[PDB]
């Protein structure tokens, strides 16, 4: 058992008259102590005062209305009693008439009025009272004090702020209202010269809303584009819900419908001039939160550069391309540019290529060549690719070497030498000499011999006077190209070369003259002149002198008659030059 | 969102004037004005109720009448589909508060121009200076005011100094009651706000007079036991203003209403006689049981703020009969 023991004190109060003055105490003890309210110890009861008892055993509220002065002005007491001990509070009590309200009181401006929530949703009730100093606000539900300790919970108080001029605005703020909020409430407001009730208002409760309010939503949100460098777009951004939202488009922080001004529900975008990228946000906002959407309006001007020009098949005079798009968007086809490999000469460009696979045609054998790609669509060509050098490798020499040329060195040796081909074909891995002493065997079995990319060798253990035949081809790492020959030289002393600048004339129907250019060496016998009556003739030799030219006679008029030279040494005989036939006049 | 409810500062307006609504919240309730309150990137919208509780539409706008100037709405004219409540919200997108502000749109009242329920009130004194104003103009400001009495135009007589927003009677006669409605030019449209003056006496200075009973005169009333009484009080009392008149009976030094225990009590302050503004009012005393007990000195109080002034009566009984 414990005696009793105040949870709460009575305060002093100074109300007004033709008003109100609440005072209150409430105990605890063991067991529940009863409460008493006396004026100078005697259980006082008065029509004019009414005792409120809390829901709970604990205490009572003390209510006075209407004040009524000086009468009431007295000195009062509570006292709170049980079996097991006994405890009593003093408090004083004043009252005033308007005829002497001091400046500076508490007057109530406008009072809360009657109000219908439904059950869980939140009220909020209303007060106006001023004062110098200020006011300050309380509140009375059924005669009985609230209080909201913790201030965080389902009831809660909120406060104005005093601009230096006002009345002090004051609410009572109901998270989830109940049934048990019902009931009549009355506000209070006090300072250091005295205490004003408002007028009571009733709180009322309903179970449910018809329907309740709906939060904005978007019914048409705001579509993304792509759209040229200054071209023209309508965009349309609806919101609905109740109530109804207002939209207001936004370049992310700044709002760009201006606020004096500000559409309802429909608002739709119409674009000049895009030239740089941007993002637009299309707000929504009721009181039931606001709501976000955003459209990215871009414009692009060029494809990205493809990736990745690798070859996967190869020919001499085509080469196979393959290249990834590169690309993250609709690109129309590609075009690629080529010219060989240190040119400074303009770029060839292939138009409509549609897939990421090509074959090149048309180019040269064993030609150099540089390539990149561009992608193209409506708007232009972009940047090239990285670049790729890449040789045509040719598989074989596709010509016979060319000058193939002999001559004589010592008794038992020769020296022979050549120019490269026209075709090289590749890089020149060596050149092949057929030589043999034996001309009538198969070419497995002749002689063996190499060169590589020296133009020149020499062949030696030559019996002399006996008849080799020699043929020479080019090679390149792949494989052979052709055979050219007009070799079984006989081994004995060195020979001329045969001459150059070799043309025949007609100068008569029954003459013909002959232009040569004699070679170095001045040691010369004469010149072989084969000459025969057209193709089915007989090989005839003629005397030349050792000169420059030669008049010959006697020939038949409006007659084709062949002739071949050979340079004659008198040492030994020399090489052929180039067929020439001449007609007499 | 946190809702304010319904304005204390009311608008109320004649079918066909100018008004401008001003946002309660920006004077009085929170602390910054309209322009940092877009600075900080929060929005202000309208929504129209037509009463509670009617739910809110967002408010359509034109330019000409209903626009929207930058923290109010303006109407050129008003029109009577215009009453209701104008809710006014703010918000950041983590933050929602709202007020409503109350609207009237009235006709004038059969023959006049005002309106006879939205007129304000004052009050003035003979053989001294009232100043009528013409308030709540503020937005619309020298302009001509027309001082109309009755909604008539009148020739004012010489006492009476017009200034700008006011008018001066230097010396109030009784002639001075009535309506004087005042009017104004602006839009252009034309506004009209109009004050009913009610005149009275000047402020007494002299305490309160007894009548039944008096001050001097120990009158008599005769009871027998048994029977029930009636003392009544009648007293009279110069203006004193709207303070109520201070009358009241005593036995000794109790006072009535402790002593009762419902037998003797005192009844409610009839008034007996009011006029501009002073009154002769009547008080009771009231005995049911008349014990032995109740007889003697009952004494009536009469005060204001000038003094306190009391009579006294005696209530006692008739003996045998003219038998001596
Ligand atoms: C103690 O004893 C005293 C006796 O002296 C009682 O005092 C009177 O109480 C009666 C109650 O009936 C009052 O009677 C009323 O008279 C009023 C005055 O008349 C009006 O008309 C004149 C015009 O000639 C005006 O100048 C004046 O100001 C008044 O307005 C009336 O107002 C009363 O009400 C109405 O009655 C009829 C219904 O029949 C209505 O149709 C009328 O419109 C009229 O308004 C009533 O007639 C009387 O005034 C009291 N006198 C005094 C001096 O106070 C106490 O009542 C009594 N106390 C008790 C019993 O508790
Ligand atoms: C001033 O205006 C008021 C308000 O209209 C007038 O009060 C009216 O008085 C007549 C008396 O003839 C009554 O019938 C009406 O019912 C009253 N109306 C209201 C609203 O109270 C008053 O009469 C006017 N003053 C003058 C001198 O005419
Ligand atoms: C906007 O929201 C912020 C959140 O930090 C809050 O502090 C502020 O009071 C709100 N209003 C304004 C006008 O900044
Ligand atoms: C309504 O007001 C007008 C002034 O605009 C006035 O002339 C008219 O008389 C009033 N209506 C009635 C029925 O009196």
């Amino acid at each position: 058992e414990t005696p009793p023991r105040f949870t709460r004190t009575p305060v002093d109060q100074t109300g007004v008259s033709g008003g109100v003055a609440s005072f209150i105490c409430q105990a605890t003890g063991d067991p529940r102590p009863k409460i008493v309210w006396n004026k100078k110890g005697k259980k006082v009861s008065n029509q004019r005062f009414e005792v409120i008892e809390f829901d709970d055993g604990s205490g009572s509220v003390l209510r006075i209305q209407p004040l009524r002065t000086p009468r009431d002005e007295a000195i009062y007491e509570c006292v709170a009693s049980n079996n097991v001990g006994e405890i009593s509070v003093s408090t004083r009590l004043t009252v005033l008439r308007e005829d002497q309200i001091p400046r500076g009181f508490p007057t109530i401006d406008m009072g809360p009025q009657l109000k219908v929530v439904e059950r869980t949703r939140t009220a909020t009730m209303l007060c106006a009272a001023s004062g110098n100093p200020d006011p300050e606000i309380t509140w009375f539900k059924d005669f009985l004090p609230v209080d909201t300790s913790n201030n965080n919970g389902r009831i809660k108080q909120l406060r104005s702020e005093s601009i230096g001029g006002t009345p002090i605005r004051g609410a009572l703020q109901i998270e989830q209202s109940e049934e048990s909020d019902q009931g009549k409430y009355e506000c209070v407001a006090t300072n250091s010269a005295g205490t004003r009730y408002s007028a009571p208002a009733n709180l009322y409760v309903r179970e449910l809303r018809e329907v309740r309010r709906v939060p904005p939503r978007f019914s048409i949100p705001p579509t993304n584009h792509e759209i040229m460098p200054g071209g023209s777009v309508n965009i349309t951004c609806v919101a609905v819900g109740s109530p109804m939202p207002y939209v207001k488009w936004m370049l992310g922080a700044e709002d760009l419908t201006p606020e004096d001004d500000m559409p309802i529900g429909r608002n739709v975008l119409e674009l000049n001039d895009v030239r740089q990228s941007a993002n637009y946000t299309c707000v929504a906002m009721s009181t039931l939160g606001v709501i976000e959407a955003i459209a990215q309006i871009t414009v692009k001007a060029l494809p990205k550069p493809p990736g990745t020009p690798v070859v996967t098949e190869s020919t001499a005079t085509s080469i196979t391309l393959t290249w990834d798009s590169g690309n993250p968007e609709p690109v129309s086809y590609y075009i690629i540019q080529h010219k060989p490999k240190n040119s400074e000469e303009p770029y060839k460009e292939i138009d409509g290529i549609a897939t990421t696979r090509y074959s090149v045609a048309g180019l040269s054998p064993y030609s150099d060549y540089e390539f990149r790609v561009v992608a193209v669509n409506n708007i232009g060509r972009g940047p090239a690719s990285e670049p790729v050098l890449t040789q045509t490798s040719e598989q074989a020499p596709s010509s016979a070497p060319r000058d193939v040329q002999a001559r004589m060195l010592s008794s038992t040796t020769i020296l022979v030498q050549w120019k490269e081909p026209e075709e090289p074909n590749g890089q020149i891995q060596g050149y092949r000499v057929y030589y043999t002493m034996d001309p009538t065997q198969h070419v497995n079995n002749w002689m063996k011999h190499n060169v590589a990319d020296s133009q020149i060798t020499t062949i030696g253990n030559l019996v002399p006077q006996k008849t080799y035949s020699v043929k020479v081809l080019a090679f390149t790492s792949i494989g052979d190209g052709p055979l050219s020959s007009d070799i079984q030289v006989i081994t004995q002393t060195g020979v001329p070369g045969q001459p150059l600048n070799f043309k025949a004339e007609p100068e008569s129907e029954t003459s013909i003259l002959l232009s040569w250019t004699p070679p170095r060496s001045d040691t010369i016998a004469s010149y072989e002149l084969v000459y025969r009556d057209g193709d089915q003739g007989e090989e005839q030799r003629i005397t030349i002198e050792p000169g420059t030219s030669y008049r010959l006679q006697g020939l038949k008029p409006n007659s084709l008659y062949y002739f071949r030279l050979s340079a004659r040494s008198p040492q030994g005989l020399g090489a052929s030059t180039a067929e020439i036939s001449a007609r007499t006049m | 969102c946190t809702d304010w409810s319904v304005d204390i500062k009311k608008y109320q307006v004649l079918v066909g004037e100018p008004v401008r609504i001003k946002c309660a919240l920006f004077y009085g309730y929170i602390r910054t004005n309209y322009s940092l309150a877009q600075s900080a990137g929060l929005s202000l919208m309208w929504y129209k109720s037509s009463g509670p509780g009617d739910f809110e539409e967002p408010i359509a706008f034109d330019g000409s009448r209903m626009s929207k100037e930058e923290d109010s709405i303006w109407f050129r004219p008003t029109l009577l589909q215009d009453s209701g409540l104008y809710a006014c919200v703010i918000r950041n997108s983590t933050y929602c508060m709202k007020v409503s502000i109350s609207l009237t749109v009235g006709e004038n009242d059969t023959g006049l121009c005002y309106n006879s329920k939205m007129k304000y009130f004052e009050k003035a004194e003979l053989s001294k200076s009232k100043e009528i104003s013409c308030r709540d103009i503020e937005d619309f400001l020298e302009p001509e005011i027309l001082w109309y009495k009755e909604c008539r135009t009148k020739a004012w007589r010489p006492s009476i100094v017009f200034k700008r927003d006011t008018l001066l009677i230097k010396e109030v006669k009784e002639d001075d009651i009535g309506n004087y409605t005042c009017e104004l030019k602006y839009g252009g449209f034309v506004v009209r706000r109009t004050t009913e003056l009610t005149v009275t006496a000047p402020l007494t200075d002299k305490p309160p007079k007894l009548l039944y009973p008096m001050e001097s005169k120990l009158t008599v009333q005769e009871t027998q036991l048994g029977g029930s009484a009636n003392l009544t009080c009648r007293a009279f009392f110069g203006y004193s203003g709207d303070v109520s008149p201070l009358i009241y009976w005593m036995k000794g030094e109790k006072f009535i209403e402790d002593l009762d225990e419902n037998r003797v009590w005192e009844s409610d302050i009839r008034i007996l006689k009011e006029h501009l503004g002073e009154q002769e009012v009547s008080i009771s005393l009231i005995v049911d049981s008349v014990e032995e007990g109740d007889l003697g000195n009952y004494s009536c109080y009469v005060e204001n703020g000038n003094g306190r002034r009391h009579a006294s009566v005696l209530l006692h009984k008739r003996k045998h009969h003219h038998h001596h």
